[PDB]
C-alpha cells in the first residue's frame, strides 16, 4: 500500500540537486522505491543504510556521494512522470550533511557503508494531500554524475 | 530540533566551512554576510542557528548577545567565506616560479615532457561549489599538467615522481608553482573526477584543520555554557595551524618532501600523443 | 598484492556476563541515575552502548 516502484522506462537522469550542482536521479529500471505517503497516518521515516554504498560505476564523483531520502511532492501520478516538467517538487529531506566521506569500509576492496541514521518527519498535515506524496532513496551527489 | 552531540555537529558544521560551502542562512537572508546572525545552516538536516549558536531558535531577543553568538564564529565566517573566494578567485599569479621544466611540441605527435619539478601556468580558482574549477575542463586540462606538461609543480611542490607518481591517476592536490607569495591553488587530480581548487594560505601541512576545529571553541561555550576540554583534544585532532593563513611560507614538509620527490626517483613524465 | 588491511565485517555479539555494577556511559558505576541519562544520548550511542 504505502510503497510501490516506478516503472522501467522513462530516464530522468540529470536534475539539479544544489547550487549549480548536478545529480543523475536517472529513473528507470526499479529505481529503489516509491515511499507513499498520501495521509498514511503520521510516521517518522527512520532510514536505516548501512553496507549499501556502491560507488558511481567509475565516476571520480566518489567522494560527495551520499545516502539520501528524497520526498516527492506532485499532483503528478508517479506513472506520468517522464521528464523534470512532471516533478513539481523533488525536495531533498534526509541527507544531513550533503557531500561525502568514504564511511565504507573500503580498505579490502569492501563497499560497506557506515551506519546512517536518516530522518524524515512524516507528517501528512505539513503538506496535507493533494500534491500527492511520494519519496525516493538514493545516493545524491552535488558533484555532477556522468549520466551515460 | 536542539543540538545533540554538540563538539561534533559543530565539527561537522566548520567542515563546510573549511571546504567553504557552508549554508549560512538567517531568516529571510542567504548569507549571514553582515553579521546578523543566522538561523538555517543545514548540518545534515541539522539547522544552525547562530543566534543562538545552538539550533533553530535564538536564546534571547537580546539582539546583542545574539549578534554576539554570530560575533562568536566570527572565525567560522572569515573562514567560509575565505575559503570561498581562494577557491574562486585569489592573489594572481605573479609570475613562476622554476623557470621552466616542462615543454608543449605540438608537432604531430605531442611531445609534452614533464621534468622534475616544473612551472605553474595554471590558475584554475573557480567554481568551488561542487565543479570542476574552469568549466568542465579542468579535469582534462590537468592530464596533460600532469603527467604530460605539468602545470603545477616547481620548488617546493607536488612529491609527484616520487611517491605519488601521476596526478592523472592517483588521488591528492597539485601545487602552483608562483613568485607570487604562496598563491598555491591545488587543482584535483584527474581521476577524482571533480577537480576542485584548495588554496594553501601556508603550504607544507593540512593547517586550516586545527585552526577551523578551535572555533567550536567558541560554539560550546556560548552554547553549552563552557568548552569543555574542546582543544586540549582538538590540538592534536586536527592538522596543525602553523602561521597567518593568508598566502604565506609554511615551508617545512613541502619544502623537503615535495620539493625533491617531485622528481627524485623517475624525475621524469612523458606525453606524445596528439592530445595535449 | 592485498594492499586492503582487513575486511573481516559480521557480528560481534557482547555477551555482559558480569551482571555486577551496571555502567553509566563508559562510567563502571555502581550507580543508575535515570534523571541525568536525560538528553545526554543519541540515537546513535543507545545503539551502540
Amino acid at each position: 500500500k504505502w510503497i510501490a516502484e516506478f516503472n522501467n522506462s522513462s530516464l530522468i537522469r540529470k536534475t539539479l540537486t544544489y547550487s549549480g550542482a548536478t545529480y543523475t536521479v536517472q529513473l528507470g529500471p526499479g529505481p529503489t522505491r516509491v515511499i507513499d505517503m498520501n495521509a498514511m497516518i503520521d510516521s517518522v521515516l527512520t532510514l536505516d543504510v548501512s553496507g549499501t554504498i556502491l560507488p558511481y560505476d567509475t565516476n571520480p564523483d566518489l567522494s560527495t556521494s551520499v545516502p539520501a531520502f528524497v520526498l516527492i511532492q506532485t499532483s503528478v501520478p508517479i506513472q506520468q512522470v517522464t521528464t523534470a516538467a512532471n516533478i513539481t517538487a523533488i525536495t531533498v529531506v534526509s541527507a544531513a550533511g550533503a557531500s561525502a566521506i568514504n564511511l565504507a569500509i573500503n580498505v579490502r576492496g569492501q563497499p560497506r557503508f557506515n551506519m546512517l541514521h536518516l530522518q524524515a518527519t512524516f507528517e501528512r498535515e505539513t503538506i496535507t494531500g493533494i500534491p500527492y506524496i511520494y519519496g525516493l532513496g538514493t545516493f545524491l551527489i552535488p558533484s555532477p554524475t556522468s549520466s551515460s | 530540533m536542539p543540538l545533540h552531540m554538540i563538539p561534533q555537529v559543530a565539527h561537522a558544521m566548520v567542515r563546510a566551512a573549511a571546504a567553504g560551502r557552508l549554508t549560512l542562512y538567517t531568516r529571510t537572508r542567504t548569507e549571514t554576510t553582515n553579521f546578523d546572525h543566522a538561523e538555517y545552516v543545514t548540518c545534515g538536516r541539522y539547522t544552525i542557528c547562530a543566534f543562538c549558536l545552538t539550533t533553530l531558535a535564538p536564546h534571547a531577543n537580546v539582539k546583542t548577545i545574539q549578534d554576539s553568538h554570530a560575533c562568536s564564529r566570527q572565525p567560522n565566517e572569515a573562514i567560509r567565506s575565505l575559503v570561498e573566494v581562494s577557491d574562486k578567485a585569489q592573489t594572481a599569479l605573479v609570475g613562476s616560479r622554476t623557470v621552466d621544466y616542462h615543454e608543449l611540441d605540438v608537432k604531430a605527435g605531442f611531445v609534452a615532457p614533464t621534468a622534475d619539478e616544473t612551472i605553474a601556468p595554471s590558475k584554475d580558482i573557480v567554481e568551488l561549489p561542487f565543479r570542476t574549477c574552469d568549466l568542465d575542463d579542468s579535469s582534462a586540462t590537468a592530464c596533460v599538467r600532469n603527467h604530460c606538461q605539468a602545470g603545477h609543480d616547481g620548488v617546493i611542490h607536488l612529491p609527484i615522481l616520487s611517491g605519488d607518481f601521476k596526478l592523472p591517476n592517483e588521488h591528492p592536490t597539485k601545487p602552483l608553482d608562483d613568485t607570487h607569495p604562496h598563491d598555491k591553488v591545488l587543482t584535483r587530480c584527474p581521476k577524482t573526477g571533480l577537480l576542485l581548487v584548495h588554496d594553501t594560505h601556508a603550504h607544507a601541512t593540512a593547517v586550516v584543520a586545527t585552526a577551523a576545529t578551535r572555533a567550536i571553541l567558541m560554539h560550546d561555550l556560548l552554547t553549552s555554557a563552557n568548552a569543555d576540554d574542546g582543544h586540549q583534544a582538538r590540538s592534536a585532532c586536527y592538522g596543525p595551524a602553523f602561521n597567518n593563513l593568508t598566502f604565506a611560507c609554511h615551508s617545512t614538509c613541502a619544502s623537503d618532501m615535495a620539493h625533491f620527490d617531485c622528481g627524485q626517483i623517475v624525475g621524469l613524465d612523458l606525453h606524445v600523443e596528439p592530445s595535449d | 598484492n592485498f594492499s586492503n588491511p582487513t575486511l573481516m565485517d559480521g557480528l560481534l555479539t557482547v555477551t555482559p556476563v558480569l551482571l555486577r555494577e551496571t555502567t553509566y556511559k563508559g562510567e563502571v558505576v555502581d550507580a543508575i541515575v535515570p534523571a541525568t541519562v536525560m538528553a545526554n544520548q543519541t540515537s546513535e550511542e543507545v545503539a551502540s552502548a
